[PDB]
């Protein structure tokens, strides 16, 4: 119908706008500050970008959630140099102004879709892992760099709030790690870029020694984009009202694999591309958050989706593509 | 033979004292506004009347100057121009000290500039003011050596014993009468633009042996070569150079050495952020780097 | 000096005012929308009440900060059933109002202590409890108790922002659970009544059996208010200028009690009760958190304070008082 | 032999080079998080592992100093506590050097009550801890003196030449092993702190010594003497006592004399408000003062 | 009808009281911070008091506006170290509230009096002051605390704008060195009173010598309470409508005297008073803009005013309040 | 960086703007109701328009200068006939807009190039014009038609106090009476067209005799644009870091000139363009502040700067280049 999305420069900003394109019947409108992330769509009709920046103007996003019929949430700084430099600016800012929306949102009745943070669990050791019952582990409280991801958790609880006093349907989701094409910079305000892989990009690029930091044994797991964004297709069509009020989470169990196994088809996949001419040969291995399993039984009983592409492939795909398209801009 | 002697800093004091030793009596200091020793606790124990006016570019500072009289005006690492404004002032006129090998690299700042070739011999200069400053005559020119071991601070000391051990026979020169002064020679000036933020920033592509005299020369107390990789910030304080690599490549770890344009850098003092300083192993165990 | 006291009317806020008209330098301009419970103070010629709440006046609370030398606020609820008759009313009473009178606080760089409260540990797993490098523990979702208690800590953290990025003056101290004369009420908004001491005060008034429950094993500390403000008096007056920036606990670890002998020794004070002929006998027995310590280092290390009064002259004196001030008309 | 000392400011600084100079490693340097020459580039030099964490009240710490097991323990002037709940750990025990005479003279602030009365026969002490914190015996205390000229810079530089020459015999006793302690009284035992700046406030009611002393302690760089006229704030750094009217009024202007309680007081340098320092006569003319 | 003094608590705002309740079809509503200084009128039935403040409050000053039917300005900040510490402060108070108050008179058709300052002239070199003919020298820019008072004049001339388009009804009116019973306190930061004079009393209270200024032939001209106010009340009926957009100075330009005859009268009272015994003696002379006489042609042109009361007596009469008057119990 | 310039569209704002087109790391983001002086530039790739208006828009000139990295105003009022119908909007326009955002940029530390004018300094009887030292005559006190003018001269004196306390990096500029190509028209609210110059087109175009004013001898200064405006490149990049806080003018006193000498020059200079035919010839003769000196000392203290090209060169250009392009709409 009508879709506005607040932070529409981003990566799954990018990938949701490209999977909507194939349907008939929306219009977005997309309002941020820059559009270079999705300078291929400015041109086509039923997408309008809107230069806008949601610390200043706000009737002006207020009339966008008056003319659409759904908004969805999507900003959000995942850039450590805020953290360190002033904590408290980014904390003020980034936080108080979603619940601006939210009281917003809830006054009008509109339908609201927040993607909530994966860094409320911090470092949970116990056995039975819960999303709603089970206790959360912070550290010290001498730094305040961590100050705002609690308050994170906060605010959904504030959603949670929303719906005992009016009635407003929420839906807390949380994407974990989903990576693909179209990658972002390290300092990119943008979330979805899990640092390890990142830092592994990084590691390849420069052809440094491959730092086998205690072996590579730690464990990790990866998503796919496109069968999330069908996910999220269904939460949209609301096949049921059975995403109300469930907190939905998109994982694969299954592709747990340390990251010395990672680094051998990581290498199995670069040592085939042709472009190594402009690049450092294989330098040598050179020695020096456990386990996050995802809960798809709500995934399950809201849409009975489940996953179906795997992971190696798109990886590797994914590594020619940005060797490919290394910047040319010397 | 009383006088007014605009001073400054340590090498001011130095002239005061100097200028004490030769029994010469100071009416009142004309001080511009301000860990070196302020020169108001000498003028208290000595008891001397010092001013310390915003400006001197006034009918009234010039009556009092003109009612005190002076008879000569020094110039101790002075940093503003000298218009007649002052100039007239003097009968017999005004004489400066300067750290530099003039006419070379003149103005603002040149301690960076006299260290850019990292000579073996410089050192003190006298010359006489004219209506262009920095035009009259050079009344002597004193020499020292910089050893490759040498830290700023104890360049500095050498800079003020010299400049003590200087004035005490350059006084008596001017105390005896006016001498015949050797003139500039003109034919070597030039003169080029400012200064830029790269010069703090450690860069790789000189060879090792320019950047290291900067950076002995930037040592505590001033800034520091200071430098980021990521998003994390390092000084380096101190450091040698040990003997065909790859720029940008980790040579080491234990001991750990960087890749340079020429030869090969090793850090031994220095700090990463605002924290204490330690030998790079450290540093390279936050920043994980290895061999 | 002057000081402004936030809610002045309640045991904690009329035990502030009364211990400080014992000195000559101050005076009180005391804001709050009550003042039965300090109408004997009302009439001391530098005490001066103030009809106010901060939900509505802006401008109002801003002079008396200016116009004072040391701001205190003294409010919060203490009512564990509003936590959940009417949550929202809650989150925007105690969470953005409060974050308001900070900030204006540094506007102006006042003198700011704000009292914190104990629930900042919870329910930590840790022997050997800590105030800054422990972990800390928040509940689950669908139980409402903690949407207070932990929003409540982040703002001590929030605080505690300003101070290294602000250069606010800030003294975070923390009541653990006193008692003295002028017992609050039921449903007084006034913290300062332990649900122990006031259960026991249900039971002998009331003339409910005495619950045994599972023992009477749990044990709970207790505080003479006389103590903390003799604290308050040095932190305010700033001996050393040691509590600049430093987090302070008023507590007394060593008496430390269980339930049974507190029902113990109470009715061995209830035995010697003048007034007993006119309230009715016992009705018979009924037979039916477990570790709390502080760590107060830094009050020794910044203040050198000691305790005086032992915990069952207190209980004794103050059961007698509000047994004889029993309305006499009926 | 080796040990981890826990040091902070010159005092430590000084020790480190007292035991430096006896041939002592030191295993870590745990001291607070941080013109002269810092003991963190002595330390790079000799390659030895720094640390500075906010607190050593940790299990973490606990086995640092556990696998480390330091073979004697020092405390040079530092400012954090240390309970004993880490006093616990230390095998042969600590000690702490304070710069008072104990067992006898103490109360609130000790430093500026030996100023007051400006002693010939003061001393410092090492002494241990136990349970009862600076509670346990004497180890060793020296004496030293006060002159009547004596400047606070210059009175402790006495005081670090002291702890030099102290510690060139307490290294030999300690590593001869343990030393006969001497007793104290229980009965007079304290805990120290600090004082307040409001102490600087010239009470004229004071007697001419005691404000001699109140004048002596707030020395350069001490924020100084500092007293109000109307709106005028100064701040008095030197004088002196001389032997009418009722007291209260000022005598003579130049140079300016201040009756007080007893004989009267001759300031030699005072700053008016932001001003330069300078001496009493052109203060007295800018405050309007009288004779 | 409705009468609004700002800035009651106050010399003038004092007299100003006093003279009013000689008529009588006023009503005296006084708004300020202060009641110290009148509180000899809290009992007097048309006497009515309210707490203000232009920096803070906004309401409760528009709302007298709207009720009241003359309104007077009279209130003005002088402290010397706020000019060099904080001129911002000065600035964002002295200035835009003011100017505030003026737009709603202008908007609510409002009579306003303003009190334009007497020392504009500085430093003029005729033999005979002027103020609308003569020339004027003003002092060097890099003194600080004329930053404030050029504004005021610049002030000025905003109201004066005012005449020509729209007409507002404006008087400026600039009293010129005045005294009279009821001095101000010590360290009181309020006009009312010549620096001369004041320093002069300094010198007798403290018994310091007075330091003649070249002799002390500096000539000043001095003014009566009483004159000055009834002149003040002819102003506010506004006789004939003729002072509509007049410039009124008041002044006594033939009781012109040099310190030197000051300080003769000041001995000449001074030895003849018999309660002396309580204070210290005199230290004698010791030896170290000069002359003002400003024009009184308008008064004269559209009120007709001549001035009374003389200088010496006034002076007899206030030195011996202001040595009679000093509580002996200090 | 990022330069922001209020008021875009005008003959110094495009200079500097073209010059700045030089360098390769400025981004120019310029913000005016009107666009038709910078036609051709505005394809420029890096600098891009925004309609806007000071008196309205508020956050959204606020949100530029939180984008932007400096912020430089350049609009004025110079139109003496707006001086008298409605000296109202110019005094709440060309002061209280700008004021505010002079406090907007200190509260965010933002480095301010602020323009003042020279005629400040009026008729000082000294050989040197000195602003901190020098003394003030002022024309009559009856006419209030230039009030607004020494109004700005108030506001240099507010940035002035913004260096004692705060430290803010402000940089004052004055031009003396620029010229060169692109000049603005008689209604245009740019500053910059000398009287002189502007008399003499007008005397040459309506062809009316040249008016000797007091037989033309009256003297007058110029100043190359080019020189200006690399002098405020200089400033930009601060070189040295000694330019902070510091009062920089730039003028060419040594251009002293009598009007009649211009008409000589300026005509020898103008006979010979070809296109003369379309231009009525010269009528004759009718016979019908007055010295000012700048300082230089400051700029040889922090630039080192001094102008090249020759003036009449310039003149004659800039005249023959307006000559021909007449527009045809007239």
């Amino acid at each position: 119908m009508r879709v506005l999305i607040l932070g529409v420069n981003g990566f799954i900003g990018n990938h949701l706008t490209e999977r909507l394109l194939r349907e008939d019947h929306y219009e977005v409108y997309g309002l941020d500050i820059g559009s270079d992330a999705i300078s291929r769509f400015l041109n086509h009709p039923h997408f309008h970008f809107v230069e806008g920046d949601i610390s200043i103007h706000s009737e002006w996003i207020e009339y966008h959630v008056k003319k659409c019929d759904v908004v969805l949430p999507l900003v959000a700084i995942a850039t450590p140099i805020e953290y360190t430099r002033n904590p408290l600016r980014v904390f003020e800012l980034d936080f108080e102004e979603n619940l601006r929306i939210i009281r917003y949102c809830v006054k009008y009745r509109k339908r609201i879709i927040f993607p909530s943070t994966s860094e409320v669990y911090g470092m949970c050791s116990d056995k039975y892992f819960d999303e709603d019952h089970s206790n959360l582990i912070v550290g010290p409280v001498n730094k305040p760099r961590w100050i705002y991801s609690v308050s994170k958790q906060l605010l959904d609880r504030v959603i949670w709030a929303y719906g005992e006093k009016e009635g407003l349907q929420f839906t807390l989701f949380r994407p974990f790690n989903w990576m693909g094409p179209r990658l972002d910079n390290l300092n990119a305000a943008r979330i979805g870029s899990s640092r390890a892989i990142t830092q592994l990009i990084l590691n390849l690029v420069e052809g440094s020694p491959i730092k086998l930091i205690d072996g590579g044994k730690q464990k990790r797991c990866f998503t796919d984009i496109r069968d999330g964004i069908e996910a999220l297709y269904r939460i949209i069509e609301n096949a049921g009202n059975r995403c109300d009020g469930e907190i939905i989470n998109i994982g694969n169990p299954e592709n747990e694999a340390s990251i010395e196994e990672l680094g051998e088809m990581l290498l199995a996949s670069f040592e085939k591309h042709p472009l190594r001419h402009h690049f450092p040969p294989f330098a040598g291995f050179r020695v020096v958050v456990e386990h996050r399993k995802p809960s798809i039984r709500n995934a399950h009983r809201c849409l009975d989706w489940e996953p179906k592409i795997d992971m190696q492939e798109t990886i590797d795909e994914t590594l020619d593509f940005f060797l490919r398209t290394v910047d040319l801009t010397d | 033979m009383k006088t007014v002697v605009f001073a400054y800093h340590d090498m001011g004091c130095l002239g005061i004292e100097a200028l004490l030793a030769a029994g010469y009596e100071i009416s009142a200091i004309f001080t511009h506004t301000d860990f070196y020793g302020s020169v108001a606790r000498l003028a208290a124990e000595r008891g001397i009347p010092v001013y310390a006016p915003d400006n001197v570019n006034h009918p009234l500072w010039v009556e009092r100057i003109a009612q005190l009289s002076p008879d000569v005006i020094f110039s101790f690492y002075y940093r503003h121009l000298i218009y007649d404004e002052i100039l007239q002032l003097a009968p017999a006129g005004a004489f400066n000290l300067h750290g530099s090998l003039l006419p070379k690299y003149r103005g603002r700042a040149p301690l960076n500039w006299v260290l850019v070739n990292g000579e073996t011999e410089t050192g003190v200069t006298l010359h006489r003011m004219v209506k262009r400053a920095d035009a009259g005559a050079i009344v002597a020119q004193l020499r020292i050596a910089i050893a490759p071991d040498d830290i700023a601070i104890t360049l500095h000391h050498k800079l003020c014993h010299a400049a003590r051990q200087l004035l005490e026979q350059t006084l008596p020169a001017i105390k005896h009468g006016n001498i015949l002064e050797i003139a500039q020679r003109e034919n070597e000036a030039t003169c080029f633009g400012r200064r830029t933020p790269d010069d703090s920033f450690l860069e790789w592509h000189k060879p090792a042996s320019v950047l290291h005299n900067m950076v002995r020369a930037v040592a505590d107390p001033w800034p520091g070569a200071f430098s980021y990789v990521g998003n994390q910030k390092f000084t380096v304080w101190s450091s040698r150079v040990h003997p065909k690599a790859q720029p940008g490549s980790v040579i080491s770890v234990a001991p750990l050495l960087i890749a340079c344009g020429d030869g090969a850098l090793e850090i031994v003092t220095g700090q990463a952020g605002d924290g204490i300083t330690m030998q790079g192993s450290q540093l390279a165990q936050t920043l994980g780097l290895v061999q």
